[PDB]
């Protein structure tokens, strides 16, 4: 009824935000590993020079 | 001033960057996470009176975190050092697999290559034979070495071990 | 609107599961950002030494 | 030949890596992102005939990414520099915070402290008044340089304030 459709609505909205901060967490993660690489590519590179 | 590459290759969670560690610094390391990318490890000897720097490569062996290093490995190598986890076969069954990815990157197939086992002082849980290491090892015409990063007792010890694939190397 | 309530109950547990990979993955962010702090830390050092 | 430490702290995305890559680097960064912990860039010039090292620490501005770093960017540090957007008001209102930052880790107010607006080439979206700026540059007994690091037509090229930090530096 009416009391079990809105408290379900507002807990759709919470998972749908949740997931966001989830995604966010996500490129973070890819976003440090991804240069991560970066730094020991070149580092590498410098040393393939020697 | 020679500077001889060494990459260390393997599976993950198989103990490179224990074995580069303990060559380097003498000591096991205690608190060890996913390696990212590459640890560089150098260590500098004299080899029948010339001076001679070892760097070795602690590659990784996770694919997320090896995928756009493949080629930085593979350029002026030296020696290559094949690692297997004593107690874990699917380590060992993924050797080819790494001796196939060294044969499409490498173009010289005469530096020296060997093959360690890592993890023996685990005694219990051993699950590769010596006897297979030692048929697959003269297959691909390695040498077998079988030994532990955290205790050599008694049993190929580590710096044994390099110091062997340097010393082939200033030949 | 019994159907509604049972289906409120899957999104809870849905929700749920989704927090506890949140924390996973938060706990990766943390590891990974403290790797960086490490690495910059040493560096730093390095060059306070000069 | 003796290095002067310069530390350039301020907000995020108020241009802090474009400033010292545009100094030592000489050209405006085509691409950049948000700095992990410090970046650090040296550039070697030549005050009063003697050759001096400037080593600029870019140091982070979102406080998840410097909150362990702050004491390595205080130490042995020789002039601070503070940063602020021109287009971003809030980023001003801001300094009173990193100026606290600052004193709670530096008893010696011997230290050369300067306060830079940096974008002001987006003459149409500048929301920090100069005379505001100002007043509280002279609070604090700084100086306020409005600069850009992309085109500051006319407007304090940025060379010209760190080799003025410099020139202060060497007496
Ligand atoms: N008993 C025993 N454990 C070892 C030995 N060497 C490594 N380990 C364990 O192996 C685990 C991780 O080994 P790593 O050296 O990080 O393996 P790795 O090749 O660096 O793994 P990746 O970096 O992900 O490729 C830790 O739990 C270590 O304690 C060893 O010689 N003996
Ligand atoms: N128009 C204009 N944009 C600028 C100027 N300087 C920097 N930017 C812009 O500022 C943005 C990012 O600036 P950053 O140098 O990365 O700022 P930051 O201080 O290093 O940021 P954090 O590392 O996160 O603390 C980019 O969009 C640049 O284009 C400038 O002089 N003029
Ligand atoms: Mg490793
Ligand atoms: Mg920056």
């Amino acid at each position: 009824n009416q009391t079990l459709k809105d408290e379900y609505d507002a807990l759709q909205i919470t998972f749908t935000a949740l997931e966001e901060k989830l995604r966010k967490t996500t490129e973070e993660n890819q976003e440090l590993v991804t240069r991560w690489m970066a730094e020991k590519a070149q580092e590498a590179n410098r040393l393939n020079a020697e | 001033s020679r500077i001889f590459k060494i990459i260390v290759i393997g599976d993950s969670n198989v103990g490179k960057t224990c074995l580069t560690y303990r060559f380097c610094a003498g000591r096991f390391p205690d608190r060890t996470e996913a390696t990212i990318g590459v640890d560089f490890r150098e260590r500098a000897v004299d080899i029948d009176g010339e001076r001679i720097k070892i760097q070795l490569w602690d590659t990784a062996g996770l694919e997320r975190f090896r995928k756009s290093m493949v080629q930085h490995y593979y350029r002026n190598v030296h020696a290559v050092v094949f690692v297997y986890d004593m107690t874990n076969m699917a380590s060992f069954h993924s050797l080819p697999a790494w001796i196939e990815e060294c044969k499409q990157h490498l173009l010289a197939n005469d530096i020296p290559r060997i093959l360690v086992g890592n993890k023996c002082d685990l005694r219990s849980a051993i699950q590769v034979p010596t006897d297979l290491a030692q048929k697959f090892a003269d297959t691909h015409s390695m040498p077998l070495f079988e030994t532990s990063a955290k205790n050599p007792n008694d049993n190929d010890h580590v710096e044994a071990i390099f110091m062997t694939l340097a010393h082939k190397l200033k030949s």
